[PDB]
RNA sequence: UUCAAAUGAGAACUUUGAAGACUGAAGUGGGGAAAGGUUCCACGUCAACAGCAGUUGGACGUGGGUUAGUCGAUCCUAAGA
RNA sequence: GUGAACAGCCUCUAGUUGAUAGAAUAAUGUAGAUAAGGGAAGUCGGCAAAAUAGAUCCGUAACUUCGGGAUAAGGAUUGGC
């Protein structure tokens, strides 16, 4: 087990290049967490329990803006070269139509 | 193999051996006969101011004390304590007269070992006086 | 056929008198042809992890042997011209020497 | 000179959440602060003590809150939660140990 | 050059100005022959020289 | 997507050279929405763009 | 130089992440003078050009951007005109 | 950092990872090395390579415009603790 905490410390780790991400700004998933605590032989009761408050307190609830403009798109006409509303088009501006 | 190897230890470059060394250094004769040369031309220093242990002459008296303090001399002064390994250590070692070999040793060990041992001293002391 | 195996592969012999910059990229692909050669599979996919472990002592420091997990698993998406392909996973141990090719159990 | 200095830690979320062992903590303090540069040597100059929530130490003979956090993630690492539990100052001299940002799985 | 005189940026602006393709309306008038710019620069082909 | 944009404007925002900015690979979209600087510090603030730490050059052997 | 994901009809060459390397402060870093004149930046976008490729670009199309009593010119004189 | 040192080599900050690619390893090349014994017998010609090299100590000729020649020559040493 040392000899392959070793090995897995080695691919892990490449401090000669850059430094490690750090911890504090990293953020992990309940599901690694609950794996590695079942692993240590930890109870996870506790943990279960604060990750169902979190999942029952994270609710999607729809409105009126996914209702109208959950699948749409556009709703405005896309300009030939990109331009804002009232951005001048050197190229097309003369030409009202545009068959022409 | 490589250069530095090869142009040290090609066979035209050979120096004396530690057991040809040994057997010089332990009659008190011999030791008097490589202290008084002859002086020869072709020797630098004109033959003088040799050191029996290092096989090697010296031009100046002063080359031979600052030869006597190094570390090189040293090194061959701590080889040159045990038993020189001739053949029949070897011998020996692979199962062949191992009779033969432990009489050399313990003769070694009676005889030779402390009348070189006196050698060795008294040419310390004599270079020690002299210089 | 959904299956999932491991293997040593010996890559000082496939290495072997390979250019010193060309030895982690021969590496990369004498891993993809080997797991094509286990598993029939045009299509194989190696782990960033396993990349690392490839590239871990630079670009000619490649270890002789490496214990792999390659995992034959079904192509989803219907624009592929294949249905099977390969997902290789380095397997870090305490050593890659002594070990012969097991099935793992899919759970 | 030798004026005794406090430092207090929080152990409360990690025992609360029964990943933890507070007196497993304290004992390995106990065992492992050096003193003058040997361990086992605290007679009279580092004391521990805790009590389910708060551990404490109290120290007459140079001691830092530096050297607390490195102690304690050597337990950390020891017990292997270095990847989930860190040690956070909230004012001087007095610290938790609070889990890493998870995200529900859902 | 950053510092430069008023003659050359007015020259400069007059350049700029000119820089543009052809507009759309040209090509759809009764009996037009022009079809491109012939006399579009750019700066890495032709040089102003001052 | 392109985000070069939004990697400059993270180093020039957090201080640092491109080579310590870290981008979420998997905030793609959210990234590529944010064309100023005070979205680009959202981004920060909210752990979407990470500053990396430095290289280090230790002494012990010095 | 390599791995994965994204984008895309199409990815050796685009983007992000993961790796291995290099310039090694007389730099492949940060600013300027001469010169260039918009090449700067955003959006759109691939016919031609980038001696392969290209979804990328100092390319193509449309725009935005250079704020001074104290920084310069402006003033002084030099060899000279 | 090493080192007399803006030298060479390695690293931090910053910045690049650009130059068509893939597969094999015949001859002949371009660039770089090694070689038993002999040691210029090669060639118009020691061309080219090899050998030497830092620092410390001993010691250093003819000649000379007395300032030099001179690092002349020729010898010994170098690590770690
Ligand atoms: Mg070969
Ligand atoms: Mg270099
Ligand atoms: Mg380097
Ligand atoms: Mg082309
Ligand atoms: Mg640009
Ligand atoms: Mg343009
Ligand atoms: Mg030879
Ligand atoms: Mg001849
Ligand atoms: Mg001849
Ligand atoms: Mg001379
Ligand atoms: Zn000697």
């Amino acid at each position: 087990r040392q000899k392959t905490m070793i090995a897995e410390a080695r691919n892990r780790k490449s401090l000669k290049n850059k430094a490690i991400m750090p911890r504090s700004k990293l953020t992990k998933s309940f599901g690694k967490m609950e794996e590695h605590m079942s692993t240590l032989g930890h109870d996870m009761s506790a943990l279960q329990d604060k990750q169902n408050r979190a999942a029952r307190k994270n609710r999607y609830v729809e409105r009126g803006s996914d209702v109208v403009f959950g699948d749409q798109d556009a709703l405005t006409a896309s300009t030939e070269n990109g331009v804002k509303l009232r951005q001048t088009d050197r190229l097309l501006d003369g030409v009202a139509d545009g068959s022409m | 193999m490589g250069r530095y190897s090869v142009k040290r230890y090609k066979t035209k470059r050979r120096t004396r051996d530690l057991d040809l060394i040994y057997n010089d250094l332990s009659t008190k004769e011999s030791v008097q006969k490589l202290l008084n040369q002859p002086l020869d031309e072709t020797k630098p220093g004109l033959g003088q101011h040799y050191c029996i242990h290092c096989a090697k002459y010296m031009e100046t008296a002063i080359a031979l004390k600052t030869h006597l303090k190094g570390k090189v001399h040293k090194r061959r002064v701590k080889e040159l304590r045990g038993v020189p390994y001739t053949q029949e250590v070897s011998d020996a070692a692979a199962g062949y007269n191992l009779n033969k070999f432990l009489n050399r040793v313990q003769e070694i060990t009676q005889s030779v070992g402390p009348e070189k041992e006196s050698n060795e001293a008294l040419l310390k002391e004599h270079l020690d006086s002299t210089l | 056929d959904v299956v999932t195996r491991e293997y040593t592969i010996n890559l000082h012999k496939r290495l072997h008198g390979v250019s010193f910059k060309k030895r982690a990229p021969r590496a990369v692909k004498e891993i993809k042809k080997f797991a094509k050669l286990h598993m029939g599979t045009d299509d194989v996919r190696l782990a960033p992890e396993l990349n690392q472990a490839i590239w871990k002592r630079g670009v000619k420091g490649v270890e002789y042997r490496l214990r792999l997990r390659i995992s034959r698993k079904r192509n989803e998406e219907e624009d592929a011209k294949n249905p099977l392909f390969s997902y290789v996973e380095p397997v870090l141990v305490a050593s890659a020497k002594g070990l012969q090719t097991v099935v793992v159990e899919e759970d | 000179q030798k004026i005794a200095k406090t430092f207090t830690v929080d152990v409360s979320s990690p025992t609360e959440n029964g990943v933890f062992d507070p007196a497993s903590y304290a004992k390995y303090l106990i065992d492992h602060i050096k003193v003058e540069g040997a361990v086992g040597n605290l007679g009279n100059a580092v004391t521990v003590t805790e009590d389910g929530t708060v551990v404490t130490v109290v120290s007459t003979a140079k001691f830092s809150g530096k050297y607390l956090k490195y102690l304690t993630k050597k337990y950390l690492k020891k017990n292997q939660l270095r990847d989930w539990i860190r040690f956070v100052s909230t004012k001087t001299n007095e610290y938790r140990l609070a889990f890493y940002q998870v995200t529900p799985e859902e | 050059a950053a510092q430069k005189s008023f003659r050359i940026k007015q020259k400069m602006a007059k350049a700029k100005k000119q820089n543009r393709p052809l507009p759309q309306w040209i090509r759809l008038r009764t009996n037009n022959t022009i079809r491109y710019n012939a006399k579009r620069r750019n700066w890495r082909r032709t040089k102003m020289n001052i | 997507a392109n985000l070069r944009t939004q990697k400059r404007l993270a180093a020039s925002v957090v201080g640092v050279g491109k080579r310590k900015v870290w981008l979420d690979p998997n905030e793609t979209s959210e990234i590529a929405q944010a064309n100023s600087r005070n979205a680009i510090r959202k981004l920060v603030k909210n752990g979407t763009i990470v500053k990396k730490a430095v290289t280090v050059h230790s002494k012990s052997r010095t």
